[PDB]
């Protein structure tokens, strides 16, 4: 009944975990049925109550995105930059407007 | 053309389950629906019936019909007789051997009913069916207009290379129709086309394995003191849990099924452009939401204070808003940003006095300290 | 996720007997003193002596293949840069890390 | 007798429009609804459809059909057959030309059918249905004994 | 439901009658459910007998 | 969306004042209609309240 009650280590592996409670009953009389008990998917539970996305409670303006899962324009804090500019790109004086 | 339209229909051929209501009491109907998935984001409907359709008896490719086993007899009838409810009529909108894609609305069971040549009948199963609206707007019926965003539907394309489910051998099928007492003795018919299984608790033989013979039973006072099973050892069904296995075997495989959910695109409603209304560090709002529409905002800063609130009637509601910076987000409309800067009363000359609750405003917490 | 349910192993007039199953949360239990009833009549005889098996397991939904959530951790992040860079008159579009 | 019988209805004809789903999708079908009135305090829903009924393709007077464009040509359906519903299945009042008189309970939205020479057709459009009742007394259903008080309703006079 | 409506069909236009009654039939045990469940277990109630005795 | 959304001089005046917010949408691709917005009859919203 929690999220992640059915897990799998990979979307292609066979093997998977599972923990969902399950508990046989006693059939109806004159009836042909398989009765079981299991706890509601928590896939559904926790899609129910999964709560405001990341991506709109990030702070500093950060927008999330997916598939290559990386954060864009957050404004925080500052950045160095250093610039090795050779000589040869320097103008004298001379050749500017005085 | 595949086997994907091919079908392993050929192989399986549909059955027979119990349903808990079939009208007056419970009965063992084809039309039982074995489960039902609710994941599409559109609001259509994945059953998975005890029965199979789109191809006829003799393995034809025939959408216009539907294949339902009437007790020792199946019978086939036109799809469109078939009508479904949750709370309103469902609409049909394709199927493919054991399950079926149709339009239902919301609604706390699913009814799935037929007209036969006789009394119509009716089988509902309780599940819970609810689907989210495609969008952070809480919408009934998609709308007319509005933008496009991601989703997740159910695809109506038999195409089929993901999923697929285990099918295998049917148990042994009793049948006491098959048994009478002709004259004072046990006759069962083979009949003309199936194997007779006929075991009898009592003395003398208790074994038949009848193939074809019409055979009298001695030492067995009334037919209730005899036992008859169908059996066909032809086909295969679906791992169904209201038809008991057959013991000596399990002969499976896998078999692949219609109607995979993938990503598309919904058409969804946009949230009505509120009016903004502009003061000194503050903005004020007016809310005026079409259906329940969630007001999501939050500060630039790093005490981003989220508040978040569904808002379905008229409200006005008033937000502090700092040079930091102030993000906007309402419905499905693109996020707004606003940022605050010196308003009123300011600091200006104004000698003497004044200026000093002018800027009581400006830059507070303190001001009234070093005063 | 789906629960898998096995075809109920009806032993009309007898007794069966209970086998391991290698299967994801499997269950599987007997059940005595059941008389079954199928559309054709009365399953079995015997009112007494009767066995019912009843098996079950939970299995991966078919829709899994799309619809899935796919937990990560993330650990030690680094940040690529996208700055128009014109020193001189050289207007570049560059790609670089922080 | 009279334009208001004679109707308009001769030099207009019935017309296509688009609906948001017909079934499996949606099409450019006669059923589709323009607009609809919840006005009246009675329950009473006043449909205009894109459709044309209550006067016969050769323009006589026959409430009993319902005329609707069928792609190129244009076919007529006995009324009765036409049904509606929200919730419930609604009841069909009047009908004059576009409009649609019925008794419809509440709902969310309006869906309207009715059966063709082949798989029945279908239409529905979202739109708030909530009618207030009368007086100061919120009931469902009108009830069997009661005072008489003033109200708004829709006639289905075609005055 | 709030109310109950009744139809048949006649030989012309459908005939119809809806009367205001409040039905709310309680959920047989302590847990509330909508219709019966596929399984459970057995215990006393309280129903209408089909029988014209 | 407020008390007054439409208001007419008189009952017979043609002229008359209209505060609706109508924004015109981007239409379907494939479908002819007129996407709109609008906001609710504040009339509507007045006699609820
Ligand atoms: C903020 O709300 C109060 C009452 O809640 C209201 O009086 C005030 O006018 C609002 N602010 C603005 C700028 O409209
Ligand atoms: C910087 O980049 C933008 C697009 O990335 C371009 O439109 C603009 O002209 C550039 N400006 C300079 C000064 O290079």
């Amino acid at each position: 009944g929690a999220f992640g009650d059915i897990q799998s280590r990979t979307v292609s592996s066979s093997d998977l975990y599972a923990n969902t409670n399950l508990v046989l009953q006693r059939p109806k009389a004159g009836a042909i049925h398989v009765p079981y008990t299991q706890a509601p998917s928590g896939f559904e539970q926790w899609k129910k109550d999964k709560a405001p996305s990341l991506k709109f409670t990030a702070p500093f303006g950060c927008e999330i995105y997916t598939n290559p899962i990386r954060a864009e324009n957050c404004a925080v804090g500052s950045i160095p930059l250093a610039f090795d500019i050779p000589d040869a790109l320097f103008t004298r004086v001379s050749e500017t407007p005085t | 053309s595949t086997e994907e339209l091919f079908n392993e229909y050929k192989l399986t051929r549909p059955y027979m389950a119990r349903c808990i209501r079939c009208a007056v009491g419970s009965c063992h109907s084809p039309i039982a629906i074995e489960a039902v998935k609710s994941d599409g984001h559109d609001g259509y409907v994945r059953l998975q019936t005890s029965s199979q359709y789109g191809l006829d008896s003799s393995g034809n490719l025939k959408g216009r019909t539907m294949r339902y086993d009437m007790h020792g007899t199946i019978k086939e009838i036109p799809l469109h007789q078939v009508s479904l409810y949750t709370s309103r009529p469902c609409h049909i909108v394709d199927g493919h051997g054991y399950f079926l894609l149709a339009r239902c609305p919301a609604g706390d069971s699913i009814t799935m009913e037929f007209k036969k040549d006789s009394v119509r009948h009716s089988c509902s199963v309780p599940y819970e069916v609810k689907f989210n609206p495609v969008g952070r707007e809480l919408y009934t019926h998609p709308p007319e207009h509005g933008v496009e965003q991601a989703c997740q539907v159910y695809a109506h394309d038999a195409q089929n290379r993901g999923a697929y489910v285990e099918m295998h051998l049917p148990g042994s099928e009793v049948d006491s129709s098959l048994v009478s007492l002709s004259g004072s003795s046990v006759t069962v018919t083979p009949p003309d086309g199936t194997s007779a299984l006929v075991e009898c608790e009592c003395g003398g033989t208790k074994i038949s394995e009848t193939i074809n013979k019409t055979k009298q039973f001695s030492q067995c006072t009334k037919k209730e003191q005899c036992r008859a099973y169908r059996l066909q050892n032809d086909k295969w069904v679906y791992n169904s849990d209201k038809l008991p296995k057959a013991a000596g075997a399990t002969l499976k495989g896998k078999l692949h099924v219609p109607f995979l959910l993938a990503d598309g695109k919904c058409t969804v409603p946009l949230a009505p452009e509120p009016m903004i209304t502009f003061g000194f560090r503050s903005v004020s709002l007016k809310l005026h939401p079409k259906n329940p529409t969630y007001l999501i905002t939050r500060q630039l800063a790093d005490e981003p204070h989220y508040t978040h609130e569904l808002i379905s009637e008229p409200a006005v509601r008033n937000f502090t808003v700092t040079e930091k910076g102030w993000e906007f987000v309402w419905g499905n409309h693109p996020p707004k940003r606003f940022w605050a800067q010196e308003t009123a009363p300011g600091n200006p000359h104004g000698l003497p006095h004044e200026v000093i609750t002018h800027y009581y405003h400006r830059y507070p917490m303190s001001t009234i300290l070093g005063l | 996720y789906k629960t898998g349910m096995d075809s109920p192993a009806i032993k009309c007039c007898g007794s069966q007997e209970c086998t391991p199953t290698y299967r994801p949360d499997e269950q599987c239990k007997v059940f005595t003193g059941v008389y079954p009833f199928m559309w054709g009549g009365a399953y079995c005889f015997c009112d007494t002596e009767n066995t019912q098996v009843s098996k079950a397991y939970v299995m991966k939904s078919d829709d899994c293949l799309a619809d899935h959530a796919e937990a990560y951790k993330a650990h030690t992040a680094s940040v690529q840069a996208f700055l128009n860079i014109t020193v001189g008159e050289h207007s570049i579009v560059t790609t670089v890390y922080v």
